[PDB]
């Protein structure tokens, strides 16, 4: 019931600003302090500040004040992180999160929103099958999944049948290519026996092109 | 600014066997109330982290019972009495004590199970693919242990170097395996002049190598 949703990916050129939202439902949004969290390798896991959801004020880590600007909307629900004069040291996952017993604990944690600060424009993936076939056959067991190619900057989310299909799923870390684009495959291992009556689609989501891809991965007669 | 700081960085551990995991501060944590607002989190790759401890020693409500806290001071131990395959991933500490509420670095955890070889299966350029002038070619291992299977790409069994690229998973949830995706790419002109494309597999799991193999065109 209780739950954060965050607003998607994005990339930003250095000197811009972005607003990261973070949708709170299932609870009475005056009741928590909403906190702010940055994730990022290297300097790690950061708390950023913490917003009064009442009176609007904002408690910052001494390290974010100024270059980080949170609000909130009572009328929405909706908690606020603006970021000014993007950096390249900006980069990282921005979280948001509640404690919902005093200060004591952080029990709820928004997905989390990755903020890339580069001056290379977006690039939409090209997503390609990765059919059954006699070759990628092990026992019973029939390998399948997408390929998802030159896409910039990440992330990429690959689910398969809308989220229905999940156990055997690898979707592995994406690759940086030389051209400076990613690629990433996604896989799952079903039964070879039952390929004639299911029906297996990946769903490829890629946020800072607006790219939504459905791809059906059609068994190959090989 | 109060640094957390964890040690081990890493552990290996049988399932079944205890782990520990050590916090130091480099201040005291007492909050103005009097209260040590000391907090434990477990994080799963793509994942947000997920409370485990609070309060140094509480455990958060839905928490397994092998999971424990101790400390008092600057010196906090987080305690795993039997590990399982759910508890992969990366732990961190957290005061929230004294403003800026500061985390640890984290502590990965690993689960040290049985030797597992790969299943191995590739996949030929799409034919959609094809058409653009590239070809892909994909080459998976699939649940193996320990994470250290090596993949070599033969064309007409010539030995090659610097057109594939690969990616491991993390260590899987369930049953502590991980899995590789290899990818060899070419020219759609590069990839005509070559006719037995394979990937080869070794693995502390095989004995000898496996090698899977497709003739182009043959689909
Ligand atoms: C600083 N602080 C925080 C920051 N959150 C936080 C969460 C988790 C953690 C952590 N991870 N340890 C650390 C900090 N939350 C607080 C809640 C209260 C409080 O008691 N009330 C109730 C007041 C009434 O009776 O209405 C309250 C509720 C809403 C707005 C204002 N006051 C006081 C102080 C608070």
């Amino acid at each position: 019931q209780v739950q954060l949703v965050q607003s998607g990916a994005e990339v930003k050129k250095p000197g811009a600003s972005v607003k990261v939202s973070c949708k709170a439902s299932g609870y009475t949004f005056t009741d928590y302090y909403m906190h702010w969290v940055r994730q990022a390798p290297g300097q790690g896991l950061e708390w950023m500040g913490e917003t009064n959801p009442r009176n609007g004020g904002t408690t910052y880590n001494e390290k974010f004040k100024g270059k980080a600007t949170m609000t909130r909307d009572t009328s929405t629900s909706t908690a606020y992180m603006e970021l000014s004069s993007l950096r390249s040291e900006d980069t990282a996952v921005y979280y948001c999160t509640i404690g919902t017993s005093g200060y004591d604990y952080f029990d709820y944690w928004g997905q989390g929103t990755l903020v890339t600060v580069s001056s290379a424009s977006t690039k939409g993936p090209s997503v390609f099958p990765l059919a059954p076939s006699s070759k990628s056959t092990s026992g019973g067991t029939a390998a399948l999944g997408c390929l998802v190619k030159d896409y910039f900057p990440e992330p990429v989310t690959v689910s398969w049948n809308s989220g229905a299909l999940t156990s055997g799923v690898h979707t592995f870390p994406a690759v940086l290519q030389s051209s400076g684009l990613y690629s990433l495959s996604s896989v799952v291992t079903v039964p070879s026996s039952s390929l004639g009556t299911q029906t297996y689609i990946c769903n490829v989501n890629h946020k800072p092109s607006n790219t939504k891809v459905d791809k059906k991965v059609e068994p190959k007669s090989c | 600014d109060i640094v957390m700081t964890q040690t081990p960085l890493s552990l290996s551990v049988t399932p079944g066997q205890p782990a520990s995991i050590s916090c130091r501060s480099s201040q005291s944590i007492v909050h103005s109330d009097g209260n040590i607002y000391l907090e434990w989190y477990l994080q799963k790759p793509g994942q947000s982290p997920k409370l485990l401890i609070y309060k140094v020693s509480y455990r958060f409500s839905g928490v397994p019972d092998r999971f424990s806290g101790s400390g008092s001071g600057t010196d906090f131990t987080l305690k795993i009495s039997r590990v399982e395959a759910e508890d992969v991933g990366v732990y961190y500490c957290f005061q929230a004590s004294h403003v800026p509420y500061t985390f640890g670095q984290g502590t990965k955890l690993e689960i040290k199970r049985t030797v597992a070889a790969p299943s191995v299966f590739i996949f030929p350029p799409s034919d959609e693919q094809l058409k653009s002038g590239t070809a892909s070619v994909v080459c998976l291992l699939n649940n193996f242990y320990p994470r250290e299977a090596k993949v070599q790409w033969k064309v007409d069994n010539a030995l090659q170097s610097g057109n594939s690229q690969e990616s491991v998973t993390e260590q899987d949830s369930k049953d502590s395996t991980y899995s590789l995706s290899s990818t060899l790419t070419l020219s759609k002109a590069d990839y005509e002049k070559h006719k037995v494309y394979a990937c080869e597999v070794t693995h502390q799991g095989l004995s000898s190598p496996v090698t899977k193999s497709f003739n182009r065109g043959e689909c």
